Order: C-alpha cells, then sequence, then structure tokens
C-alpha cells in the first residue's frame, strides 16, 4: 500500500525497506544550438536507493553513455532505474533482501514490479511522503562522485555518518529529510548554515560535519528558521 | 428446428432466448420455446422477477441432445435436464396443444446478429471454461468467480478463463522486461496464440464468450476477460491483417448488441481510450471506434 505519517514509525520497524528515488537518473542541461535552436545535453545522473532504518545508501551512478543512441530517455530512465533496482537485491544475500521497496515517484510503479517479477513477495508501493530526495545532489561528496565518474558505478555511503551511535534511526532520518529539504528549498544559505564555521570539519569518511549534540539542535533550528523564511517569502505571509 | 420445453412456469421470470427475451407469470401455461435453428450455439438465461439477484443460464448445442427446462422446488431454480429417450422427446414436443403454449424462437431473415456474436463459439470449448463433464450443456449465473480471480473459492464452480496477466512471468521475457510490457506481441502470438490457443479463431470464441457472459449474467469475471483480451492485441505492434480486420467486426457486433443503459457497467473507460486512440492498433478499428464514437460519446 501507500505509505505517509500515520505509520511514519513503521519505516524503522525490523523489516527491511529502501527507498528508490529516481529524480537524478536522467539530468541534461538546456543550451541554445548554432542555427538558434535549443539541445539537450546529458550529465551523469545517479539512483538514490536508500535503508531509512541504516542509513545505507546504494548510489548508482548512471553515466550518460546509457542514453547514448536512444529513444524516449524520460521513459527509458524509468525502465533503466528499475533493471538497476532489480540487479541490486538480485546482488544481496537473502536476509539483506528488502521486505519493501517505496518509490518517491508513482511512475516507477510499473517498471520495478516487470523488474521485479522474481521476487514475488517483496512489496513495491509509493508513498504520500513528500521526501526531498532530489536535493541529493546538493551534498558536495555525492556529487562529485557522479559528476567524475568515467563509466557507471556503484558506490556506498551511510548517509547518516555516525549519527546512530547517538539517535535512533527516526530521529536520524528526521533530520536528513530536514537537510535536505532545507538544501532544496535554498541551497547556498543552506551551505552557509552547514560550512560558515571552519573549526567544525567533515571527516574524510563522513558526509555531513562532526556538530556535537548542541550544535545539530541549533544547526536544526537554523534550517526550520530558512524553510519558513522561504515560505514567508514565495507566499508573501 | 429444435425445441426446448419447459415442464411449467411455477415463478415469474424473465426468460432469454439468445439475444431475445419475454416475460412469463407466475404458473401461466408455459411450456417453453419452439423453432430454434440447430446452430452451434445457444443460451437459455433466467432473471426472476421477485429476485433479480443471481441472473442464471444454460449454454447448450440442439446437436448434442434434447434440453427441456424444469423448475426444482428445493433449489428454486429453472434447470435443464437431458432426455436420451428422444422418441419420448418427439413425442411431448410433437403435441399440438403443448406448441400453441410455447413462444417461437423469432428470427428476423436480415438479422444475422445471434451468429456475429458467436461465430467463433464452440460448446466443446464452453465445456472447457464450465467444468461440469456430466452434462452436455454448461451452467453460468451472475456471481460465479473466474480462476484467475480465485488466485488473487470453490474451483468447482468456477469460470476455467485462460488467465491472462500483463504483470507476470508468463507475459515477460527475463531480459526483455521493458520490450514485452510495452509491446505485448510476444505474449500474444508466441505465448497466446501458438502456445495456449493454437490460432485465432479459438482465442476471438473464449472473447466472445466471455462478452456474452458478461452481458447476459453480468458476471464481472466475465468482463474482465472481454477487456483483458481486446487489450492484448491491441496493445501488440505486430498482429497478423486478418485477426485485426476480424477484431474490428466482433468488437462492432457487441458494441452494437449492448443494452444502451448497460454502457457505465459493461465497458471500461481506460481500456477502451487506450485501444482507440492510444494503442498500436487505434487505426485498425475503424468501424468499432465509429459505433463507439457515435454510441457511448460521453465514455470517451
Ligand atoms: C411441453 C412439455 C410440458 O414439456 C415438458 C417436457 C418434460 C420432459 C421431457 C422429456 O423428458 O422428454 C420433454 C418435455
Amino acid at each position: 500500500g501507500a505509505m505517509n505519517s500515520s505509520n511514519y514509525a513503521e519505516l524503522f520497524n525490523n523489516d527491511i525497506k529502501l527507498f528508490v528515488d529516481d529524480t537524478n537518473v536522467y539530468r541534461v542541461t538546456v543550451h541554445k544550438t548554432f542555427e538558434g535552436n535549443v539541445a539537450t545535453k546529458a550529465i551523469n545522473g545517479c539512483i538514490f536507493t536508500l535503508n531509512p532504518k541504516t542509513g545505507h545508501l546504494f548510489l548508482k551512478i548512471i553515466h550518460t553513455s546509457v542514453w547514448a543512441g536512444q529513444k524516449r530517455l524520460s521513459q527509458l530512465a524509468k525502465w533503466k532505474t528499475a533493471e538497476e533496482v532489480s540487479a541490486l537485491v538480485r546482488s544481496l544475500p537473502k536476509e539483506e533482501q528488502p521486505k519493501q521497496i517505496i518509490v518517491t515517484r508513482k511512475a516507477m510503479l510499473d517498471p520495478l514490479e516487470v523488474h521485479m517479477l522474481d521476487f514475488p513477495n517483496i512489496a513495491i508501493r509509493p508513498t504520500e511522503l513528500r521526501l526531498p530526495f532530489s536535493a541529493a545532489m546538493s551534498i558536495d561528496k555525492l556529487s562529485d562522485v557522479v559528476m567524475k565518474a568515467t563509466e557507471p558505478q556503484m558506490v556506498l555511503f551511510n548517509i547518516y555518518d555516525d549519527w546512530l551511535d547517538r539517535i535512533s534511526s527516526y530521529t536520524a532520518f528526521s533530520r536528513l529529510t530536514l537537510l535536505l529539504r532545507a538544501l532544496k528549498t535554498n541551497e547556498e544559505s543552506a551551505k552557509m548554515i552547514l560550512l560558515s564555521d571552519p573549526t567544525i570539519t567533515i571527516k574524510s569518511y563522513h558526509l555531513w560535519p562532526s556538530f556535537t549534540d548542541e550544535q545539530w539542535i541549533t544547526i536544526e533550528s537554523q534550517m526550520r528558521d530558512l524553510i519558513l523564511t522561504e515560505y514567508g517569502r514565495k507566499y508573501n505571509v | 428446428m429444435n425445441t426446448v420445453p419447459f415442464t411449467s412456469a411455477p415463478i415469474e421470470v424473465t426468460i432469454g432466448i439468445d439475444q431475445y427475451s419475454f416475460n412469463v407469470k407466475e404458473n401461466q401455461p408455459f411450456h417453453g420455446i419452439k423453432d430454434i435453428p440447430i446452430g452451434h450455439v445457444h443460451v437459455i438465461h433466467f432473471q426472476h422477477a421477485d429476485n433479480s439477484s443471481m441472473r442464471y443460464g444454460y449454454w447448450f448445442d440442439c446437436r448434442m441432445g434434447n434440453f427441456y427446462i424444469q423448475y426444482d422446488p428445493k433449489d428454486g431454480l429453472y434447470k435443464m435436464m437431458e432426455e436420451r429417450d428422444g422418441a419420448k422427446f418427439e413425442n411431448i414436443v410433437h403435441n399440438f396443444k403443448e406448441r400453441q403454449m410455447m413462444v417461437s424462437y423469432p428470427k428476423i431473415d436480415e438479422d444475422d446478429t445471434w451468429y456475429n456474436l458467436t461465430e467463433f463459439v464452440q460448446m466443446d470449448k464452453i465445456r472447457k471454461i464450465v467444468r461440469k463433464d456430466e452434462n452436455q450443456f454448461s451452467y453460468v449465473d451472475s456471481s460465479m468467480t473466474t480462476v484467475q480471480e480465485n488466485e488473487l473459492s470453490d474451483p468447482a464452480h468456477s469460470l476455467n478463463y485462460t488467465v491472462i496477466n500483463f504483470k507476470s512471468r508468463e507475459a515477460i521475457r527475463p531480459g526483455h522486461e521493458m520490450e514485452d510490457f510495452l509491446d505485448k506481441s510476444y505474449y500474444l502470438n508466441t505465448v497466446m496464440l501458438q502456445g495456449i490457443f493454437k490460432n485465432s479463431s479459438n482465442y476471438f470464441g473464449e472473447l466472445q464468450f466471455a462478452f456474452l457472459n458478461a452481458m447476459f449474467f453480468g458476471n464481472y469475471g466475465s468482463s474482465l476477460q472481454w477487456h483483458a483480451m481486446i487489450e492484448l492485441i491491441c496493445s501488440s505492434a505486430t498482429v497478423p491483417k486478418h485477426m485485426l480486420d476480424k477484431l474490428d467486426e466482433i468488437l462492432y457486433y457487441q458494441i452494437k448488441t449492448l443494452p444502451e443503459q448497460y454502457s457505465d457497467i459493461l465497458l471500461n473507460e481506460r481500456v477502451w481510450n487506450i485501444c482507440l486512440y492510444s494503442s498500436f492498433q487505434k487505426n485498425s478499428l475503424h468501424n468499432t471506434e465509429k459505433i463507439m464514437e457515435n454510441k457511448y460519446p460521453e465514455l470517451l
């Protein structure tokens, strides 16, 4: 079924589940030709597949060569996402395979169901949660690895760094979606908030800065303020 | 000409015989239907006046024997039975007084409708869908579920239609996921026509039978099956030319025969808009498109 907020805590029960976001798989720049026309140029993208309980992010880099000589690329991108997610599931030991895959866009449902026919016990479902995973490419280390890739590649991250040493999965997911919503709403100001203090660094093996508990409370407040400020600017409130 | 006599009509009922229908009052002197062409196939259907729930009926072929209807006061329905003693049956049906209380199968000579609707329907295939081998005729009713429906609760009282499921391994070749889901030609031509049905005539026969069960009995699983068999052809880029042309004629007569007040319940807006306006075969259904547009423009 469709996921949401009555059962927001269920995301963090012990049934393995993966979110799949395909909004950065097919990416283009739009530029004007010599004749005067406008033309797209594809740039590398990625599939964002996240376990919300553990923070494990399976980042499949989609190299622009996969689009060469193909038609209807927006449509193909969904089937390519579905192909790669099915391949990921098949590559995992049975005890690590998800019980549910939650797609952030309903248009992924049929491609994924068709590619997952070998796994009839894996539920494929949409969600009514609006999630800001399209802002994943605002995370500098993720954007860097996608843009530097010269071939298809899978890269594993923990998108929660070491937070689960100190907070619950529920709290970590809430922190992540707040950060990502802020990056989506006002990327340059959200990066200023995170990077304004040169004495708080990002560990070589992390994605986010090494904030103390109290610093995270302050950061989270500043991100909430950013989001509310932008709402007011947008709707003249 | 053949006769389907009735022992009596103890309860008021609407009686259908093929595409025709008439009413019988409670305990009316009604002894049956006279002057039926031997044909290849027929259907006699019932809807009780005092309880319109359960429409039910019988498919039969006069060539396979002598069928009569007798009301069963215990089970409360008109039952079809066969008389093996043809002389006794000939004696009862000869009877001039008995024939006076029978209604004549009223076929207009210009009317070829019944046979356009049942051209590909054969009793031996009906008996495989409706499994009751001890009778030569086949009972269907409004409530009977299909085998496929049962898979998503009595396998004896089920409609054993060919399972068609677009998101199944049977329909999708590993390695051809996108190809086969967007272009169902593999599933149509290799799996269904070459593999299961053997030829288009048998495919069309099941499609026609499904349509008629949906129309005459309001059988929902039959409607699902009719629409699926249509959508499978239309969603295939590669279909023999003879089959597309024949499909247009089959569907034209089905849409023509449909009760006009029954379009909300017997026609699936999604499937028909896909088939007529979006699918690979949008342009191959010229006559069906024309009758649908002028008869049911609201659905489209
Ligand atoms: C017209 C008359 C009442 O038909 C009833 C009926 C009943 C049985 C048979 C039979 O078994 O042969 C034939 C006819």
